[PDB]
C-alpha cells in the first residue's frame, strides 16, 4: 500500500486532479485571509491612536491592507486620526467580503477540475500519456506575472489609476497614502526612498514581458534538457522551492532591518534605532533648540509631542519580549494613557545626574546614576546594610518637566527610587493596567513575529529543495527502471 | 607516484636535505628579528600601552577606524 | 569531442584524490579558510577589538588561542581587503577583525562544495545519496549559529569565535542571557544526540557479540568493503535478545539503519530551530505563573528559582570586560551576592 | 505510474518524462506565425516604455 | 477524455511537449546574463550593507522626508 | 499561578487531533486484509 | 591501474606541496617563538 | 541546577576528561549518522521465508 | 487542572508501554 | 565622480574576476595537454 | 462516471502507530509545561 506520508504520490501523473488540488489550496489561503481580517476587526479600538497605535493591540493583516490603500471603515472611523470619512465600498471589510466570495468560488471550481479529469488536452495526443510542455508554460505564465508587475507599478503605485503607497517622515509623526513618482538614478537603489520601489516594478515588469515573450517563441537546449531533466515535474518543484526560501530570507532581513516598505508606523520601530540612540537625540534636538532660541525648561520640554516620546522606550523595541508569552504589547506593561514627562534626577549639591539605558541582551540591569564626565554618582544599591553611594547619602531628589507632571519636584528616596526604575527604560508614562490585567512582563511586537516565522520557514525549505533535487536527479535510482525505455515487450533469452 | 616508497628515492635526499632547513631558518628569522609586530600589527610586548593614559584601545568608528587606530599606534597605545 | 568534454572527463579520473567539478568550489575555499584560521591563530592580534590577546607571538596556549570578532561599531560590515575600512591595508585589515569573516565565508562555501561533492560522487557510483542530505544537519548548525544569530544581533562581535576558549565562553554567554537549557529545542537537540550516541554503542556492541563464523573457519570471503558488514552478524540472533532483555526489537534491519540516521539529524535540525528563535531575542526564560507565585508568597523557592539568580551573576559580573565598549562600571556596591539576601 | 519499493508493499510512484525530440527546420508557415508574434510583442514594449517615461 | 470547446484553443500550446533544439543551442547567452545578474546582486548587497558608497545616496530613514 | 483555558484547549486538541488520525488510519486498514 | 608516467607538475604533487611550505615555515616560527624573553 | 553550580567551583569545562567525554558523544552521533546513511543506501532488499511461528533457512 | 494534565498524559505513556509489549504483531 | 568606495569595489571585481579566469584557464589548458 | 486508475490503497501497520502515538504524547507532555506557561 501507500505509505501515510506518501498520499499525494497519486497527483504526479495526473494534470487535471492536481489543478484541482492546487484549486483547493488557493481556497483555503483566500478564505484564511478574509476570516482572519473580520477577526482583527472585531477586536480592534481606533479611539486613540497616538498612545495605543494599531501595532500595540496586535494587529496582523490590518497594517498590510493599510500600506496598499485602506485606511477607512465602513463604521466611519479612519486610522489616519480622522473621525468621519466615507472610504467607498473598499474598506477593511470591504475586502474581508471580497476574499470570503473568491474562496467559495475557488471551492466549486476545485470541484469540477476532480470530476472532469480526463480530457484531450491533458493527454499526449499519439500514446494517451499525461504530457506537459514545461518551458512552454513557463514563458507564458512569465508573460501573465509580467503584464501584472507593470500594471501593478505604473497605475497604482504612481496613483495614475491607484491610490499610491504609504510614505513618511524619516520619525513616523505623520504618515499617509500618496502617489509616488518612479526614480532612476543611483538614488532608487536605496531602500529607504519610495520611488526606488515604483522604477523596480515599472522596470521588471517590462523584462518580464520580454522573457516571457523569449521563453514562448524558443525550445530548450538539448545538453540542458538532458542535464537538468526537463519535462519532469518534480524539476519545477524543487527550483520553485529555492526561489521561495531565498525571498523568505529577504522579506525577512528587509523586516527586521526596515525599510520604505516596512514603516515604523505600521509594524513599530526596530530594535536597531533604539540600540542607535535615533528618538533620544531627536528629542534632545529640539528642546536644547528651543533653549537656545529662548526658553524655559518648561515650555522647551512641553514642545515634545507625546508621539516621539512614546516611541523612546524599551517596551516597544521588538528585541523585548518572550517565546511563549502571547496576547499584545499592551498585555504586556498595560495601555498607555498619558505621558508623565521627562524625568530630571539631581543630586544633593544640585548637579544632574542621568540614569543608565538598559540594554535589550539584559533582561535585569542595576540602577546608575552617572554624570556627564562618566563617573557613578549615585545608584540603588543592591546591598541591604553597605552603602558609599545612595539616595540617602546623596540625598537624590527627581523633578519632572513636560508630560503631565511639570514643575513637580520628590524629595524623600522610595519615590524617587520608583522613577529611577522606571527611568532605565527612557521616558515614563502612565499605564493602565486593569482593562486587560496585564502581568507586567514584555511582549515582541508584529515586527518580531514575521521575521521569525519566515526565518524558521526557510531553513526548513533548505531542507525541502535538497531532498526534492535529490529525488530529479537520481529518479533512476530510487526506481528501478530508467525513464529512457519504453515499457518492456517480448523476452529472448541466451542459454546454454 | 605513490607514497609508500617516495622517501626512499635519492630524489628525496638531494632537494630536500637542503631546502628543509632554509625555509626553515626562514621561519625562524621571521619571529627572531620581530618582523611578525609589524606585518600583522602585533603590538611589542611593552607596547600594550602608552605611557599618556593607561585605557585600553578599541576603535569606535568604522570608516574613521584607520585613523583612529593610527592615533592609537602614535603614542605607543 | 569538445574541450568541454575533454575538460569534463579529465575531472573524473580514477586517481587518489577526487576533483571534480565540485572540488573547483571545495579545494581553494577549504585550503584558505583552514589556513586563515592557522596563520591568524599563529600571529593576529586582538588588542584592539576586544582588548584581549589570542595569539601565540603574545603568549597563549593551544586552548587558549582564538581568531577573534571585530570590534561592535563596524556593524554587519563585510570586512573587504579593498573595503572602505582596511582600504588596502593588510595590517589594518588583521587589526580589525577583517579575517575572522574571510574564514567563516570561505568555510560556508568550503561546505558548500563539500555537499555538492558527495552528491556527484554518489551519482558516478550510482548509489542513493543519503549522506548528502545527512549532512545538511550540519549546515543548518552552521549557518544558524555562525551567520544568522549575529545578524539578528547588532553586529558581528556577538558572534562566536573560532577558538577553543572563546567558544567555552559562549557556552557561558548563553546560559546566563537566554537560559538557553530550559528552551525545549535545546532540549530536543540534547535527546537527539545522546540517542545516537546510545544507537551506535548497542548496535556495535550487538553485532560484533552475534557474529557468524564463531567455530569453524570463515565461511565469508568477501567483503567486498562498501557493504560495510551486516553480513557478518546474524539478525535473528540479536533481535531474539532483545525482545527479552527490553522487551521491543527491530526485526527489520533496514528500519533499523534508517532509525540511526534519523536520530541525530533532526536532532540537529531542531537545535537550529531554536537558536534563529534566540536569534530575535524571543526566549522561553521564564514561566508566567511561577514568577507571580513567587512574587506573592516570597517563601516559595524552587530549583528554577535558583537558575535565575545564578544567571543573573553570570550576567552582572561577566558584563564589563565581555562588553568592554559599552563602558560598563558597577560599584561593588550594586553587584550582587549570596550573603546579601 | 511507476511502482516500486514492492517487496513489503510499500508504493512509490514516479514522474514519466515523453520522448525528447529534435527540432526540425522552419515551415514558412511557422516564420509568418512568428513575425507576427514578433512584431506584436516590439509593438507593445515600444508603447510600455513610452507609459514608462511618461508617469513622470 | 472529452472534446471541449476550450480544451483544443489550448491544443496548439501543449503539443510540443518534449522537443529539444539541438547542442548547446543559446546557452553562452544564458551565461553572461548570468554572470551580469551575479554582479548586480552584488552591487545592490553592497549598497545596502554601505561598504559600497556612491554619492547622492544615504542609507538611512532620512530623505524618506 | 494562573489557570488558562487556552492551555487546556491547546494542549487537547494537540493530544487528541493527529491520535484520532492515526487510530482511523489503522482501523480501515485492517479491513482492506479480508 | 593509474600506471607511472607524471612529471614534475602532477596534482598529487601540487597537493603535497601546499600543505608542505607553510606547515614546516610555522614550525621555523612557533620554534623561535619560545625563546623570546617577554 | 548541578551542572551550573559544579562549573562555578570546579571549572570543568578546562577538565580534559570531560573532553574526552563531549568528544565521544559528538564522535557517537557522527559515527552513528554516517554508518546509517552508508548501510541504508547498500542495501536493496532483503528477505527470509517465514513460518506460522519461527523464522526460515536463508537470511538472503 | 495542570497537574491533572501531566499525570494523565502519562498515564497514556504507561499503558502505550504495556500494548506494545504483549499485543504487537506476530512476525509475518 | 568616482569616491574611493567605487574604486575599490572595482579593483576587487577585477581581482576577483581574474581569480576564477586564470583557475578555469590552467584546468582548460592541463586537460588539453593530457587529453 | 468512469474510475481513476491511480487511486491506491494507504496502509498503516500497528508497529508505526504505537510509535506514532508514543510521538504525540511524548511531545504534547514536552510542551504543555510551555502552553500553560
Ligand atoms: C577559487 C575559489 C574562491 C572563491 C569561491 C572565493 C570567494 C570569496 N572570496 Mg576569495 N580568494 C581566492 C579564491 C576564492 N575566493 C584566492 C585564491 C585568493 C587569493 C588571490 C582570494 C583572495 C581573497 C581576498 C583577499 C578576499 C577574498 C574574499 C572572498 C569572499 C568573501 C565575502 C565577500 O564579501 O564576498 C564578496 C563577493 C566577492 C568577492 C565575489 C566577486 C565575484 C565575481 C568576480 C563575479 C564575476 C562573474 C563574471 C566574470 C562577470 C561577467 C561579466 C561579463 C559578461 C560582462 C568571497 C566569498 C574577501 C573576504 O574574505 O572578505 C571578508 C577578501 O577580502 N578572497
Ligand atoms: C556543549 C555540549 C556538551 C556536551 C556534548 C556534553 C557532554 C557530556 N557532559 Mg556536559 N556540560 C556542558 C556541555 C556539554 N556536555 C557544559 C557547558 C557544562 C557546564 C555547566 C557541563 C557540565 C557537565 C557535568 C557537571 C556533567 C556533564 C557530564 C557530561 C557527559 C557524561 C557522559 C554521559 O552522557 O553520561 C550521562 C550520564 C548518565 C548517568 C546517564 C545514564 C542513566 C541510566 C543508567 C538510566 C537507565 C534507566 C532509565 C532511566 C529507565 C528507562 C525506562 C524507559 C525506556 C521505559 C557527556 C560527555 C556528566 C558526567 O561526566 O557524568 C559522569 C556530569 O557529571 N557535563
Ligand atoms: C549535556 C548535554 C548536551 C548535549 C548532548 C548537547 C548537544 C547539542 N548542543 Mg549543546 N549545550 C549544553 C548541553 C548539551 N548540548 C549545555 C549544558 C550548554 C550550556 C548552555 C550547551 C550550549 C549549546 C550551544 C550554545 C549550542 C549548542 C548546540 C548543540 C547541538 C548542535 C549540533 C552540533 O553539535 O553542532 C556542532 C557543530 C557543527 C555540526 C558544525 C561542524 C562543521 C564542520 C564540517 C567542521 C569541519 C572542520 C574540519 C577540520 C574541516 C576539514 C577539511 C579538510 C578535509 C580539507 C547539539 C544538538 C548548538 C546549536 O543548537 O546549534 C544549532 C549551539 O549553537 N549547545
Ligand atoms: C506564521 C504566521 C503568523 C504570524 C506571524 C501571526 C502573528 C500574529 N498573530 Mg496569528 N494566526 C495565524 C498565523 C500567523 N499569525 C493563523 C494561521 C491563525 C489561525 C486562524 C492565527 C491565529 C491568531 C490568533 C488567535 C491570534 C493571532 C494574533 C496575532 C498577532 C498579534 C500580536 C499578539 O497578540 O501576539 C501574540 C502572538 C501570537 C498569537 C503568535 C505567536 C504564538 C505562540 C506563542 C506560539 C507559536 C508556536 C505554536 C504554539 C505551534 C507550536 C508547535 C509545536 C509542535 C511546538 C501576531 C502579530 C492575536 C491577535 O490578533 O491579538 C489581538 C490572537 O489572539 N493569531
Ligand atoms: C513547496 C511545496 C511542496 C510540495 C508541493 C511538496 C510535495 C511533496 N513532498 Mg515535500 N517538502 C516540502 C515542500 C513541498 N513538498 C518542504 C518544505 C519540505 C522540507 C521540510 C519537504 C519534505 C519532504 C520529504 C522529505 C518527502 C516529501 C515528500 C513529498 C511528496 C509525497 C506525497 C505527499 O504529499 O505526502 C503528503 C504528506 C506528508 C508529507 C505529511 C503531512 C503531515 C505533516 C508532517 C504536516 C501537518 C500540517 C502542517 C504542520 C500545517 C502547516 C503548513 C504550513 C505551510 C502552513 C509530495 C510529492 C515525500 C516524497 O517525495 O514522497 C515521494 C518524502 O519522502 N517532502
Ligand atoms: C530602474 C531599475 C531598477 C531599480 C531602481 C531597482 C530597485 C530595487 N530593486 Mg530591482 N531589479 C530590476 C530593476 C530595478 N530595481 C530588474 C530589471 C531586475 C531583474 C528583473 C531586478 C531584480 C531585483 C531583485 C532580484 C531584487 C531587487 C530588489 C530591489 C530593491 C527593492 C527595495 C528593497 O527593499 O531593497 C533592499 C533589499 C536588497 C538590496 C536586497 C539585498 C540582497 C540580499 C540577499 C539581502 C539579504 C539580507 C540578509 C542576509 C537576510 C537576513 C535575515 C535574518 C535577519 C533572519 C530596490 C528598490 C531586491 C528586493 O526584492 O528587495 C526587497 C532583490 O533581491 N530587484
Ligand atoms: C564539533 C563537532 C563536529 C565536528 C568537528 C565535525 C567534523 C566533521 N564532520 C564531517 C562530516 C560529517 N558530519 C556529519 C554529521 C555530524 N557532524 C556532527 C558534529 C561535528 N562534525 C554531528 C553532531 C553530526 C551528526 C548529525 C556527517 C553525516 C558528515 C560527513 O559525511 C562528513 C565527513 O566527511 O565525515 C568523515 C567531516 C567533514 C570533513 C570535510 O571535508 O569538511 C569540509 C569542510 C570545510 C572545507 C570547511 C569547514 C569550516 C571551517 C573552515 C571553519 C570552522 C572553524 C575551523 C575548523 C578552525 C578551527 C576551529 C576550532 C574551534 C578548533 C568533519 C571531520
Ligand atoms: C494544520 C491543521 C490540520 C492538521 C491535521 C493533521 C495533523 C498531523 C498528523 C500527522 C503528524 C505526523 C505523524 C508522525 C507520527 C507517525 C510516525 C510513523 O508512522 O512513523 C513511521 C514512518 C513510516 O514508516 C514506514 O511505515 C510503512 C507502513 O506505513 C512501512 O512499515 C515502512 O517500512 C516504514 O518505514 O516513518 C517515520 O515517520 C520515521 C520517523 C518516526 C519517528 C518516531 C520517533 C521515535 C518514537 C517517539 C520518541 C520516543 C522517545 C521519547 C524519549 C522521551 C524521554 C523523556
Ligand atoms: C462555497 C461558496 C461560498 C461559501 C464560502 C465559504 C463560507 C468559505 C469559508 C472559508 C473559510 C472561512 C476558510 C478558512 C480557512 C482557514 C484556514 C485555512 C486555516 C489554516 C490554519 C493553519 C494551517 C495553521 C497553521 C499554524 C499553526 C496551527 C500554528 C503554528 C503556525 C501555523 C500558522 C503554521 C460563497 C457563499 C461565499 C460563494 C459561493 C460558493
Ligand atoms: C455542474 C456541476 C458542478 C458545478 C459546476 C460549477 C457551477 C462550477 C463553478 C465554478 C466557478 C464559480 C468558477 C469561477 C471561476 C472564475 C473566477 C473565480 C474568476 C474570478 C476573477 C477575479 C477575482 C479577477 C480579479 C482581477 C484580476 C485577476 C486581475 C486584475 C483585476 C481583478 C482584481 C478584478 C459540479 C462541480 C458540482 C460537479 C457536477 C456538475
Ligand atoms: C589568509 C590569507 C591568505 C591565505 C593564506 C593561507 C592559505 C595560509 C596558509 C597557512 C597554513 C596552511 C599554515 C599551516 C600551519 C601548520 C601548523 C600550525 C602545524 C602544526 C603542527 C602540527 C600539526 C604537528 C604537531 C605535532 C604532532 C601532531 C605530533 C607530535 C609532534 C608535533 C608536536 C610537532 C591570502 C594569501 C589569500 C591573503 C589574504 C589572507
Ligand atoms: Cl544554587
Ligand atoms: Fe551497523
Amino acid at each position: 500500500g501507500l505509505p501515510w506520508y506518501r498520499v499525494h504520490t497519486v497527483l504526479i501523473n495526473d494534470p487535471g486532479r492536481l489543478i484541482a488540488a492546487h484549486l483547493m489550496h488557493t481556497a483555503l489561503v483566500a478564505g484564511w485571509a478574509g476570516s482572519m481580517a473580520l477577526y482583527e476587526l472585531a477586536t480592534f479600538d481606533p479611539s486613540d491612536p497616538v498612545l495605543n497605535p494599531m501595532w500595540r493591540q496586535g494587529m496582523f493583516v490590518l497594517p498590510f491592507m493599510a500600506r496598499l490603500g485602506v485606511t477607512g471603515s465602513w463604521s466611519g472611523w479612519s486610522i489616519t486620526g480622522e473621525t468621519g470619512i466615507d472610504p467607498g465600498f473598499w474598506s477593511f471589510e470591504g475586502v474581508a467580503l471580497a476574499h470570503i466570495v473568491l474562496s467559495g468560488l475557488l471551492f466549486l471550481a476545485a470541484c469540477w477540475h476532480w470530476v472532469y479529469w480526463d480530457l484531450e488536452l491533458f493527454r499526449d495526443p499519439r500514446t494517451g500519456e499525461p504530457a506537459l510542455d514545461l518551458p512552454k508554460m513557463f514563458g507564458i505564465h512569465l508573460f501573465l506575472a509580467g503584464l501584472l508587475c507593470f500594471g501593478f507599478g505604473a497605475f497604482h503605485l504612481t496613483g495614475l489609476f491607484g491610490p499610491g503607497m504609504w510614505v513618511s517622515d524619516p520619525y513616523g509623526l505623520t504618515g499617509s497614502v500618496q502617489p509616488v513618482a518612479p526614480e532612476w538614478g543611483p538614488d532608487g537603489f536605496n531602500p529607504y526612498n519610495p520611488g526606488g520601489v515604483v522604477a523596480h516594478h515599472i522596470a521588471a515588469g517590462i523584462v518580464g514581458i520580454i522573457a516571457g515573450l523569449f521563453h514562448i517563441l524558443v525550445r530548450p537546449p538539448q545538453r540542458l534538457y538532458k542535464a537538468l531533466r526537463m519535462g519532469n515535474i518534480e524539476t519545477v518543484l524543487s527550483s520553485s522551492i529555492a526561489a521561495v526560501f531565498f525571498a523568505a530570507f529577504v522579506v525577512a532581513g528587509t523586516m527586521w532591518y526596515g525599510s520604505a516598505t516596512t514603516p515604523i508606523e505600521l509594524f513599530g520601530p526596530t530594535r536597531y534605532q533604539w540600540d542607535s540612540s535615533y528618538f533620544q537625540q531627536e528629542i534632545n534636538r529640539r528642546v536644547q533648540a528651543s533653549l537656545a532660541s529662548g526658553a524655559t525648561l518648561e515650555e522647551a520640554w512641553s514642545a515634545i509631542p507625546e508621539k516621539l516620546a512614546f516611541y523612546d522606550y524599551i517596551g516597544n523595541n521588538p528585541a523585548k519580549g518572550g517565546l511563549f508569552r502571547t496576547g499584545p504589547m499592551n498585555k504586556g506593561d498595560g495601555i498607555a494613557q498619558a505621558w508623565k514627562g521627562h524625568a530630571v534626577f539631581r543630586n544633593k549639591e544640585g548637579e544632574e545626574l542621568f540614569v543608565r539605558r538598559m540594554p535589550a541582551f539584559f533582561e535585569s540591569f542595576p540602577v546608575i546614576l552617572t554624570d556627564k564626565n562618566g563617573v557613578v554618582k549615585a545608584d540603588i544599591p543592591f546591598r541591604r546594610a553597605e552603602s558609599k553611594y545612595s539616595f540617602e547619602q546623596q540625598g537624590v531628589t527627581v523633578s519632572f518637566y513636560g508630560g503631565e507632571l511639570n514643575g513637580q519636584t520628590f524629595t524623600d528616596p522610595p519615590t524617587v527610587k520608583s522613577y529611577a526604575r522606571k527611568a532605565i527604560f527612557g521616558e515614563i508614562f502612565e499605564f493602565d493596567t486593569e482593562t486587560l490585567n496585564s502581568d507586567g512582563i514584555f511582549r515582541t511586537s508584529p515586527r518580531g513575529w514575521f521575521t521569525f516565522a519566515h526565518a524558521v520557514f526557510a531553513l526548513l525549505f533548505f531542507f525541502g529543495h535538497i531532498w526534492h533535487g535529490a529525488r530529479t536527479l537520481f529518479r533512476d535510482v530510487f526506481s528501478g527502471i530508467d525513464p529512457e525505455l519504453s515499457p518492456e515487450q517480448v523476452e529472448w533469452g541466451f542459454y546454454q | 607516484r605513490p607514497f609508500s616508497d617516495i622517501i626512499t628515492s635519492v630524489r628525496y635526499w638531494v632537494i630536500h636535505s637542503i631546502t628543509i632547513p632554509a625555509l626553515f631558518i626562514a621561519g625562524w628569522l621571521f619571529v627572531s628579528t620581530g618582523l611578525a609586530y609589524d606585518v600583522f600589527g602585533t603590538p611589542r610586548p611593552d607596547s600594550y600601552y602608552a605611557q599618556e593614559q593607561r585605557s585600553i584601545p578599541l576603535v569606535t568608528d568604522r570608516f574613521e577606524a584607520k585613523q583612529q587606530v593610527e592615533t592609537f599606534l602614535e603614542q605607543l597605545k | 569531442r569538445g574541450w568541454f568534454d575533454i575538460l569534463d572527463d579529465w575531472l573524473k579520473r580514477d586517481r587518489f584524490v577526487f576533483v571534480g567539478w565540485s572540488g573547483i568550489l571545495l579545494f581553494p575555499c577549504a585550503y584558505l579558510a583552514l589556513g586563515g584560521w592557522l596563520t591568524g591563530t599563529t600571529f593576529v592580534t586582538s588588542w584592539y577589538t576586544h582588548g584581549l590577546a589570542s595569539s601565540y607571538l603574545e603568549g597563549c596556549n593551544f586552548l587558549t588561542v582564538a581568531v577573534s570578532t571585530p570590534a561592535n561599531s563596524m556593524g554587519h560590515s563585510l570586512l573587504l581587503l579593498w573595503g572602505p575600512e582596511a582600504q588596502g591595508d593588510f595590517t589594518r585589515w588583521c587589526q580589525l577583525g577583517g579575517l575572522w569573516t574571510f574564514i567563516a565565508l570561505h568555510g560556508a562555501f568550503g561546505l558548500i562544495g563539500f555537499m555538492l561533492r558527495q552528491f556527484e560522487i554518489a551519482r558516478l557510483v550510482g548509489v542513493r545519496p543519503y549522506n548528502a542530505i545527512a549532512f545538511s544537519a550540519p549546515i543548518a548548525v552552521f549557518v544558524s549559529v555562525f551567520l544568522i544569530y549575529p545578524l539578528g544581533q547588532s553586529s558581528w562581535f556577538f558572534a562566536p569565535s573560532f577558538g577553543v576558549a572563546a567558544i567555552f565562553r559562549f557556552l557561558l554567554f548563553f546560559q546566563g542571557f537566554h537560559n538557553w537549557t530550559l528552551n525545549p529545542f535545546h532540549m530536543m537537540g540534547v535527546a537527539g544526540v545522546l540517542g545516537g550516541a546510545l544507537l551506535c554503542a548497542i548496535h556495535g556492541a550487538t553485532v560484533e557479540n552475534t557474529l557468524f563464523q564463531d567455530g569453524e573457519g570463515a565461511s565469508t570471503f568477501r567483503a567486498f568493503n562498501p557493504t560495510q558488514a551486516e553480513e557478518t552478524y546474524s539478525m535473528v540472533t540479536a533481535n531474539r535478545f532483545w525482545s527479552q532483555i527490553f522487551g521491543i526489537a527491530f526485526s527489520n534491519k533496514r528500519w533499523l539503519h534508517f532509525f540511526m540516521l534519523f536520530v541525530p539529524v533532526t536532532g540537529l535540525w531542531m537545535s537550529a530551530i531554536g537558536v534563529v528563535g534566540l536569534a530575535l531575542n524571543l526566549r522561553s526564560y521564564d514561566f508566567i505563573s511561577q514568577e507571580i507565585r513567587a512574587a506573592e508568597d516570597p517563601e516559595f523557592e524552587t530549583f528554577y528559582t535558583k537558575n535565575l539568580l545564578l544567571n543573573e551573576g553570570i550576567r552582572a559580573w561577566m558584563a564589563p570586560q565581555d562588553q568592554p565598549h559599552e563602558n560598563f562600571v558597577f560599584p561593588e556596591e550594586v553587584l550582587p551576592r549570596g550573603n546579601a539576601l | 505510474m511507476r511502482y516500486t519499493t514492492d517487496e513489503g508493499g510499500r508504493l512509490n510512484n514516479f514522474a514519466i518524462e515523453p520522448k525528447v525530440y529534435q527540432a526540425q527546420p522552419w515551415t514558412p508557415q511557422q516564420k509568418v506565425r512568428a513575425a507576427l508574434l514578433v512584431g506584436g510583442g516590439l509593438l507593445l514594449v515600444a508603447g510600455l516604455v513610452a507609459i514608462a517615461v511618461g508617469v513622470s | 477524455a472529452r472534446r471541449t470547446w476550450l480544451g483544443d484553443i489550448l491544443r496548439p500550446l501543449n503539443s510540443e511537449y518534449g522537443k529539444v533544439a539541438p547542442g548547446w543551442g543559446t546557452t553562452p547567452l544564458m551565461a553572461v546574463f548570468m554572470g551580469l545578474f551575479l554582479v548586480f546582486l552584488l552591487i545592490i548587497l553592497e549598497i545596502y550593507n554601505s561598504t559600497l558608497i556612491l554619492d547622492g545616496v544615504n542609507v538611512s530613514w532620512k530623505a524618506l522626508g | 499561578m494562573e489557570v488558562n483555558q487556552l492551555g487546556l484547549i491547546a494542549t487537547a486538541l494537540f493530544v487528541l487531533v493527529p491520535s484520532v488520525f492515526l487510530i482511523i488510519l489503522y482501523v480501515q486498514t485492517e479491513s482492506q486484509q479480508k | 591501474q593509474e600506471p607511472v608516467s607524471y612529471p614534475i607538475f602532477t596534482v598529487r604533487w601540487v597537493a603535497v606541496h601546499t600543505l608542505a611550505v607553510p606547515t614546516i615555515f610555522f614550525l621555523g616560527a612557533i620554534a623561535a617563538m619560545q625563546f623570546i624573553q617577554r | 541546577n548541578f551542572m551550573i553550580v559544579f562549573q562555578a567551583e570546579h571549572n570543568i569545562l578546562m577538565h580534559p576528561f570531560h573532553q574526552l567525554g563531549v568528544a565521544g558523544v559528538f564522535g557517537g552521533a557522527l559515527f552513528c549518522a554516517m554508518h546509517g546513511s552508508l548501510v541504508t543506501s547498500s542495501l536493496i532488499r532483503e528477505t527470509t521465508e517465514t513460518e506460522s511461528a519461527n523464522y526460515g533457512y536463508k537470511f538472503g | 487542572m495542570e497537574t491533572i494534565t501531566y499525570v494523565f498524559i502519562f498515564a497514556c505513556i504507561i499503558a502505550l508501554f504495556f500494548f506494545a509489549i504483549f499485543f504487537r504483531e506476530p512476525p509475518r | 565622480t568616482i569616491t574611493p568606495s567605487l574604486k575599490g569595489f572595482f579593483i576587487g571585481l577585477l581581482s576577483g574576476a581574474v581569480v576564477l579566469g586564470l583557475t578555469f584557464a590552467v584546468l582548460i589548458a592541463i586537460s588539453q595537454i593530457d587529453k | 462516471m468512469e474510475p481513476n486508475p491511480n487511486r491506491q490503497p494507504v496502509e498503516l501497520n500497528r508497529t508505526s502507530l504505537y510509535l506514532g502515538l508514543l510521538l504525540i504524547l511524548v511531545l504534547a507532555l514536552l510542551f504543555s509545561s510551555y502552553f500553560f506557561n
